[PDB]
């Protein structure tokens, strides 16, 4: 209870001082960002692939050439969230409409 | 010299008209940019500069004319384009 | 980009002369070293154009 | 007899010490056509268009 | 074929008859190596047919989608082989689809030599023969699929080609037509597959919805057309 | 000192009639008026005005009379009237300047020292110009020039208050209006869009015409903001702009699909319904 | 000195020393040396405190005039190694002052959110009803020009 919270409390500071780095840059080697936080080039790639994958972060991580690639994902899509919803919507007025047809 | 067309220009175009080196073209640009004579920028990484600039000059009556041309093919571009759409539209002009 | 030497091998054209020949009658050529966008706002203008009749002129 | 009389006029007297006389308005086409400057809108704002980012908010509305 | 071409199918056909000149169309472009547009149209045939009735008909349009489909290179989705009405009809074109999947020539020969009565008896046999030599072509679309780019060695390797050379004429004769689109590097070996670009931005979805429009737009002028109020 | 000038439509039915009434026999063409309103030292607006009798002759354009008694005479029953209107400038038609209107703003500066001249044009109404507003100036006629006045273009505007919109309204209602802008409508103000730019724009050339062959003196500042406006022009190629498509395409789908896909569903629904009371009256008709 | 620093361009940092060394760190005949920037500590501090200054300044400068510089050009043109150069953005963008984002090979100096396709449209749209500027043009053009029309 002393140990388990003093890990959390060393993975929160990691991420912590992840996010407070790498801020900067755009496209970044692995090892770079390794040698600047003084963690193991494993391991930080290990803690950010799980960063990136609880979404906790955004950003992309290209291991084919060690790099690590920020960005951001574009919030205009909610008006399709809506139309796809419609769409699926009106499918069912069209059942219903069948229904009217089986009348006729 | 360029009208847009290529609005572009590598800092080796710049190099050789202004008879400098390449590496003073960046204060170059710079000092015009500064004085409020260009309003472009500078893609150091490729040599280029992008450029729209507002400093107009005399127009040498040639260039008048030249001018001139230009603005005749603007005001026959438009005029095809309107009267496409109001052939298009002639339903619901009314 | 395909090489010479091995459409010469694989079109079965076994005299070189004949390969060569045969690439003259193409358009497709040997080549130097031997190795054989706009926003059209015209039409899709007239497309939505056509909507809007569509929408107007009653039934 | 085209109009009607009102009756607020007419308990004030109206068809008993006045008439009512109908009323026409003289409008020629040019005073028409001057008027219709008041809102005639631009040769400007058929080419303008609405601020995109404005137009993306009211379409997802 | 040349009657088709000459003789235009009226638009206000009842739906039972669309469905059947589909059919027959569809066969037609079929035996007429025209594979993927019959697809389609036996696919829109489907669509129109009746949905509790015409058996027959349902099952014989679903042998003939399967053979396409399968001579396109691509694979018939399970469903289809699991209705009650249709399952055991489809049965012997279910063994020999599995065999495509896999490529197992004997499976395929064997499939064949049990199955020829009933391929024969509803007019699927010569087709049945060139999927059996189109085999091959299925298996190279499914390795472009899952692959970006790869040596001609590992194609002959993976579809038992026994021959570097006789793999890469197969792949430049597949992607010689719409079956694969990549572009072969014989100078080293690549099959790489052409860069899948951003379908947005590219005046693509504005195409199909605009067919989408025209769709709509005349669904409702119909709509609107066909109301037909009464005298009294 | 003054960026707008507001012409309420009653200025612009006094000049009209003004013209008629003249060119009833006045066949000067072209008449003077005084133009009152509330003055601002911002937007200035013109609530009404009175006409004077003027007089021009076409010979050297500078002998002329306006009556600058009656002018007062006329300023004086407008205050008893209505004080809050004081003197804004003076109005004439004739959309071709004449030599007098500096030396008549002259006049005019007298009875107001920010007197602007309005052309009301009458009889030419095609697209654009029911009002122009000058304003003369201070300078010899640039950095480096010789001396002249040079009347100054100001910005004008047609609005009107209550009680006067009220008016027009009733005019109007012809098959004119629909202030609800359907989409007809919208594609028509498109087309007299593109009409406007293209009447600019031959203006522009005929100005250049007249330039290029020595007919017009260069306008320097015209040629500088000639060159700004051709500059200004953007790019429809560079393939970043072009992702404008994301956009375009963004716009169909609302519009477009979904909207035509609930029209044609709601159409069909209207469809059934009718299919439905038909063959309901026919049964009946048992 | 104050009025280089008050003006946009670059500052070149090795013609600013050699400029200025012998008035900022030595004593002059005529004005008396500053007691800031001697060999003392403290003027040691002040004198690369000034060094990141003249660098601060020039990189906020190209951010105002730049989009992308190569890493090694824009090191040589704050005079700085490459790691520090790069180490000093870093800071700068990481206090949430200079916007930016580096590359290791274009160390860009902003080129904001690369203009997403509503605000580059919405730019577009603004310089297109700027364009109407062209109807102040004509309409001063047919004003200014009417007293020459007459007099031809």
């Amino acid at each position: 209870i002393i140990s388990t919270h003093l890990a959390k409390l060393y993975d929160n500071l990691l991420e912590q001082n992840l996010i407070r780095v790498i801020e900067p840059f755009s496209r970044v080697q692995i090892e770079h960002i390794s040698s600047l936080i003084k963690l193991s080039k494993a391991d930080v790639e290990r803690k950010l692939s799980q960063m990136i994958l609880d979404k906790k972060f955004h950003g992309i991580l290209d291991q084919g050439e060690g790099v690590l690639i920020i960005f951001d994902e574009p919030p205009v899509d909610k008006t399709y969230e809506a139309a796809l919803e419609t769409i699926q919507n009106m499918s069912k007025v069209v059942d219903s409409l069948y229904n009217k047809a089986k009348k006729l | 010299t360029r009208p847009a067309n290529h609005r572009q220009l590598t800092f080796e175009e710049i190099a050789k008209s202004a008879k400098i080196t390449v590496n003073e073209v960046e204060l170059l640009v710079m000092k015009a940019l500064s004085v409020g004579l260009v309003k472009g920028s500078i893609d150091e990484v490729d040599k280029r500069v992008h450029m729209t600039w507002v400093q107009p000059r005399v127009l040498d009556l040639q260039q008048i004319k030249g001018m001139k041309d230009r603005l005749e093919f603007w005001c026959t571009d438009v005029k095809s384009m309107e009267m496409l759409v109001e052939h298009q539209a002639h339903d619901i002009l009314t | 980009k395909i090489l010479f030497t091995e459409a010469t091998r694989i079109l079965f054209f076994n005299t070189p002369k004949k390969m060569t020949d045969y690439a003259k009658k193409r358009g497709w050529v040997l080549g130097p070293n031997n190795y054989y966008t706009t926003i059209p706002s015209t039409e899709l203008a007239k497309q939505v154009i056509e909507y809007a009749r569509q929408l107007e002129m009653i039934v | 007899h085209l109009n009607k009389p009102s009756i607020q006029a007419l308990i004030h007297g109206l068809n008993r010490h006045y008439y009512s006389i109908t009323i026409n308005y003289r409008k020629n086409e040019l005073e028409q056509k001057m008027l219709l400057n008041l809102h005639k809108k631009s040769w400007m704002e058929g080419l303008t268009l609405q601020d995109y980012s404005e137009h993306c908010k009211h379409n997802e509305s | 074929e040349k009657l088709v071409s000459k003789s235009v199918f009226p638009e206000q056909a009842n739906n039972n008859e669309w469905a059947r000149y589909l059919y027959y169309t569809g066969r037609i472009k079929a035996i007429q190596l025209e594979y993927s547009e019959a697809r389609r149209t036996m696919t829109n045939a489907l669509r129109k047919a009746p949905q509790h009735t015409a058996v027959g008909f349902k099952q014989t349009v679903h042998k003939l989608l399967i053979v396409v489909e399968l001579l396109l290179g691509e694979i018939p989705d399970r469903l289809q082989f699991r209705q009650p009405s249709l399952k055991r009809s489809l049965m012997p074109y279910f063994l020999l689809t599995q065999a495509v999947r896999t490529g197992n020539l004997a499976k395929f020969n064997q499939v064949l030599d049990q199955f020829g009565e009933k391929f024969q008896a509803d007019g699927t046999y010569t087709l049945i023969i060139r999927l059996r030599h189109n085999v091959i072509k299925t298996g190279v679309r499914m390795i472009s699929l899952s692959y970006s780019r790869i040596s001609l060695a590992d194609i002959a390797q993976k579809l038992q080609l026994d021959s570097p050379e006789d793999a890469e004429f197969i792949v430049a004769k597949a992607i010689r037509d719409g079956v694969i689109e990549a572009s072969i590097n014989h100078e080293k070996g690549y099959v790489q597959s052409k860069e899948m670009i951003d379908i947005y931005s590219t005046r693509e979805p504005q195409l199909a919805f605009h067919q989408r429009i025209s769709f709509c737009l005349d669904i409702h002028n119909m709509s609107v057309k066909a109301m037909r109020f009464p005298p009294k | 000192a003054v960026q707008k000038v507001v012409v309420h439509p009653l200025v612009l039915l006094s000049v009209v009639d003004h013209f008629n009434r003249i060119g009833k026999v006045g066949n000067q063409k072209r008449v003077v008026g005084v133009l009152l309103g509330s003055w601002q030292k911002k937007v200035l607006d013109v609530s009404n005005s009175f006409a004077v009798p003027f007089d021009e002759d076409d010979k050297d354009d500078s002998v002329w009379f306006l009556d600058h008694d009656y002018l007062e005479n006329m300023y004086g029953m407008f205050k008893k009237v209505n004080a809050r209107e004081r003197i804004v400038g003076w109005y004439h038609t004739g959309p071709k300047l004449h030599k007098n209107d500096i030396a008549i703003n002259e006049l005019m500066k007298r009875y107001c020292p920010n007197s602007v001249l309005v052309i009301i044009d009458v009889k030419p109404k095609d697209l654009g110009l029911p009002t122009e507003a000058y304003i003369s100036v201070e300078e010899v006629h640039d950095d480096g020039t010789p001396t002249s006045k040079t009347f100054e273009h100001v910005t004008s505007e047609i609005g009107a208050e209550e009680a006067e919109e009220v008016g027009v309204e009733h005019l109007l209602r012809d098959i004119k209006d629909t202030t609800v802008g359907t989409l007809s409508q919208r594609i028509t103000n498109q087309v007299h869009g593109l009409k406007g730019l293209n009447s600019k724009l031959l203006d522009i050339r005929s100005y250049l015409e007249k330039v290029a062959t020595g007919k017009l003196p260069i306008n320097h500042q015209i040629i500088y903001q000639l060159q700004d406006v051709f500059n200004l022009l953007p790019d429809v190629s560079l393939q970043e702009f072009v992702k404008a498509f994301y956009l375009k395409t963004n716009d169909q789908m609302v519009v477009v699909y979904l909207a035509s896909l609930i029209r044609s569903v709601v159409a069909l629904h209207n469809l059934i319904n009718n299919k439905i009371a038909n063959r309901d009256a026919e049964k009946k008709e048992g | 000195l104050l009025k280089l620093f008050t003006t946009m361009e670059l500052m070149r940092w090795s013609t600013l020393v050699e400029d200025y060394g012998m008035e900022l760190r030595k004593g002059s005949l005529e004005s008396p040396a500053t007691d800031v920037f001697g060999s003392t500590e403290e003027g040691e501090k002040r004198w690369k405190d000034l060094k990141n200054r003249v660098v601060e300044h020039n990189i906020r400068i190209m951010a105002k005039y730049y989009t992308r510089i190569t890493m090694k050009r824009m090191a040589q043109l704050l005079d700085l190694s490459v790691d520090e150069s790069e180490a000093f953005l870093s800071n700068l963008v990481v206090n949430k002052t200079i916007f930016a984002k580096v590359d290791r090979l274009a160390g860009i100096i902003n080129f904001q959110r690369p203009k997403d396709p509503n605000n580059l449209l919405n730019d577009w749209s603004q310089k297109l009803n700027s364009l109407m500027s062209l109807v102040n043009k004509t309409t001063h053009l047919i004003a200014k020009e009417e007293m020459i029309h007459n007099l031809q």
